[PDB]
RNA sequence: GUUGAGGCGAAUUCGGUGAUCCUCUGCUGCCAAGAAAAGCCUCUAGCGAGCACACACACGGCCCGUACCCCAAACCGACA
RNA sequence: GGGUGGGGGAGUGAGAAUGCAGGCAUGAGUAGCGACAAGGCAAGUGAGAACCUUGCCCGCCGAAAGACCAAGGGUUCCUGGGCCAGGCCAGUCCGCCCAGGGUGAGUCGGGACCUAAGGCGAGGCCGACAGGCGUAGUCGAUGGACAACGGGUUGAUAUUC
RNA sequence: GCUGUGAAUCCGCCGGGACCACCCGGUAAGCCUAAAUACUCCUCGAUGACCGAUAGCGGAUUAGUACCGUGAGGGAAUGGU
RNA sequence: GGAGCUGUCAACCGAGCGUGGAUCCGAGGAUUUCCGAAUGGGGAAACCCAGCACGAGUGAUGUCGUGCUACCCGCAUCUGAAUAUAUAGGGUGCGGGAGGGAACGCGGGGAAGUGAAACAUCUCAGUACCCGUAGGAGGAGAAAACAAUUGUGAUUCCGCA
């Protein structure tokens, strides 16, 4: 559930992990993609869209 | 070359060096020529005229000394005269 | 042989003719090489490039030309 | 018991054969490298 | 272009065996290994005005004839064994029995 | 029968023994409880005005392999 | 194609790296010459024969050293011809070389009919991307379906003509 | 760049090396933009104080051939009348 | 352009052509089997089997020849279920894409060996390699920038510092 957002072309970030002795490794950020039903008119097909939480917050609200 | 089968030249250099005769075949590339009565080779089955290459023979005007072709301007609806110096005719 | 321009004069029908006669003139030579009964090879050759002057003459004539 | 190899057409075609190098991108790869080299491929 | 049937056969088939099969008007040609037995039936029966019985089809490799240093190989032709019915018109190769 | 080819060509009846095959995709028995699909037959929905069956004549019936070895000298083992 | 001389510039000097490539030696005309089935004789071919050929004896496997299929090999089959090289020797002959010829299918085993295990797998799900799994559909035999048996012939092919 | 909270429209905002004040510079969160620049499989022309067949690419010769390897790949030697 | 050609490897034969302009060199054009992104479907690539339309052929099935039919994205456009709008989907039509390409560039990903005379931090390196994706060059770019009062006034690249 780390999928490139639907509407933005959010992906995730990769980079490192530095522990107490500074010793880097690879880890993965990846955005808090939310399952939600898409909609486009009252009373919609409630279709599905993985959407980043920014837009949840505005953009393709549904429900 | 600028020599084709009609032309009768003279040996300007080697062992025949003198001869004269009518050229018999060109091989362009090679750029050897048969000459009647220059080089001959006492083989037959199992005195044959060998080419020879071209530097070593010149063209004879047809009417005195060995001279050296060029060419002029004619055209005449597509048609190279071929001429020479010191009174070039042909 | 048929010089191009003489083709070119011909409507339709001539030149499916003759492209019909070089046709079973190449299926008889192709049969006397292959029994020996040929010295002129060459005229396979003719008739080969004649065919394909047949060809082309019909491609020209029916697009620009 | 005492063998090496039984040599099979099909199954080499099916498993060595360039049909299947070119399912897939990996397999292509290695066949773009043998035309560069200039050799006879599978 | 179209309604070309003379360029499936390629020639007749000259051997010691194909002499033998001259026997109820029964003749090998080589043709163009593309063609089938049907094209084959057709093109004999148009272009000589005869009737075919059957025609019985084969193909043959030709023999890897070594070099210097590699191998060769020659064309692999196909070939068809046509036979006639009894009381078709024989044809005549130019007079060639094989 | 230059021993390559070719021609003539009789009797062919009873019995015994006996299969790893057929009868058997069968029967009997055991538990480990023992493959799909097409094809075939049949039934309706559907097509339904020209078709269904018998006789003969006439047709056509496709493409690769088909040569040569198969516990070997020809495949795999670097070789016969 | 090089000498003398003044200058410039070096892949510059081989005696060894159990060095590399090539060639040639000692060992040495030694070992070995490839199942514990066995050859022999006469005539003949031939410049030449224990080894090829034609005859006649002898001996051996015979549930394999016989005869047929697949897989595989991919002209090694036949005819004619040669014997520098190859064959663990010679070797007129050969599965070595050259030329030429030879493989015939409605019914045999496959595609024209489906299908199992299983692979591809649009659509679709998931996955940063590449990509992974998998439905439909379609492929995939050693399986299931499907119509042929005997005899003769050529140098060779045969349920094929 | 990621996750939660979440501003302003010129008396604003950002920056000037934590940071505050003053001063100064400039107005982000839309787009396009040649030149100077990098490289030569490949095509003409030219040079070379580079080799001249055990060197030069391995390939002057049937060359990425023969051959080795199921395969990815490895990878020869032979010029001169 | 011009008098000799029928390519070369390896060149012995045979048969022809050539002043009417051959052979040969350069451009344009037609044709261009089969495979391959491979695209009608399938598939051991160079094989097999089909559908539609026009046309050829048979006494008549067979057969043949030429075009067309992959998928996806977008655009136009018809219908637009499940349920009522309606949509997803479906249908028709029109454009584009995939794959190659020696090197160079951009964005994203991302080791070890080694060094540190051990070694993790660090380095080797944001290299090797990979993915995406173009171009002829690209990328970047027209100040919410520098300096700190001489003030300059888009970017890039070389040399200094």
């Amino acid at each position: 559930m780390a999928a490139v957002c639907d509407i933005c072309g959010k992906g995730p970030g990769f980079g490192k992990s530095v522990s107490h002795s500074h010793r880097r490794t690879s880890r993965r950020w990846d955005p808090n993609i939310q399952t939600v039903h898409a909609v486009t008119r009252p009373g919609g097909n409630k279709k599905r869209l993985n959407v980043c939480t920014s837009c949840i917050k505005a953009g393709k609200i549904t429900r | 070359m600028k020599v084709h089968k009609g032309d009768t030249v003279l040996v300007i250099s080697g062992k025949d060096k003198g001869a004269k005769g009518k050229v018999l075949q060109a091989y362009p590339d090679r750029n050897r020529v048969l000459v009647e009565g220059v080089n001959r080779i006492k083989k037959h089955t199992a005195t044959q005229e060998a080419p020879i290459h071209v530097s070593n023979v010149m063209v004879v005007d047809s009417d005195g000394k060995p001279t050296r072709i060029g060419y002029r301007v004619d055209e005449e609806t597509g048609k190279r005269v071929r001429i020479s110096k010191r009174n070039g005719k042909d | 042989g048929v010089s191009p321009g003489e083709l070119r004069e011909l409507t339709d029908e001539e030149l499916a003719e003759r492209l019909r006669e070089s046709k079973e003139e190449l299926f008889n030579l192709r049969f006397q090489m292959a029994t020996g009964q040929l010295n002129n090879n060459r005229r396979l050759r003719t008739v080969r490039q004649e065919i394909a002057r047949i060809y082309t003459v019909l491609r020209e004539r029916e697009l620009g030309l | 018991g005492k063998r090496t190899f039984q040599p099979n057409n099909r199954r080499r075609a099916r498993v060595h054969g360039f049909r299947l190098r070119m399912r897939t991108r990996a397999g292509r790869s290695i066949v773009s490298s043998r035309r560069r080299k200039g050799r006879r491929t599978l | 272009t179209l309604a070309d049937p003379r360029d499936i056969i390629l020639a007749p088939v000259i051997s010691e065996k194909s002499y033998g099969l001259l026997d109820d008007n029964v003749y090998t040609f080589l043709v163009r290994p593309d063609s089938n037995k049907t094209q084959i039936k057709i093109a004999v029966e148009k272009i000589f005005a005869v009737k075919v019985a059957s025609v019985n089809t084969a193909n043959r490799q030709g023999k890897r004839k070594r070099t210097r240093t590699g191998y060769g190989k020659r064309k692999s032709t196909k070939r068809a064994i046509v036979t006639l019915a009894p009381g078709s018109r024989p044809i005549d190769l130019f007079g060639a029995p094989a």
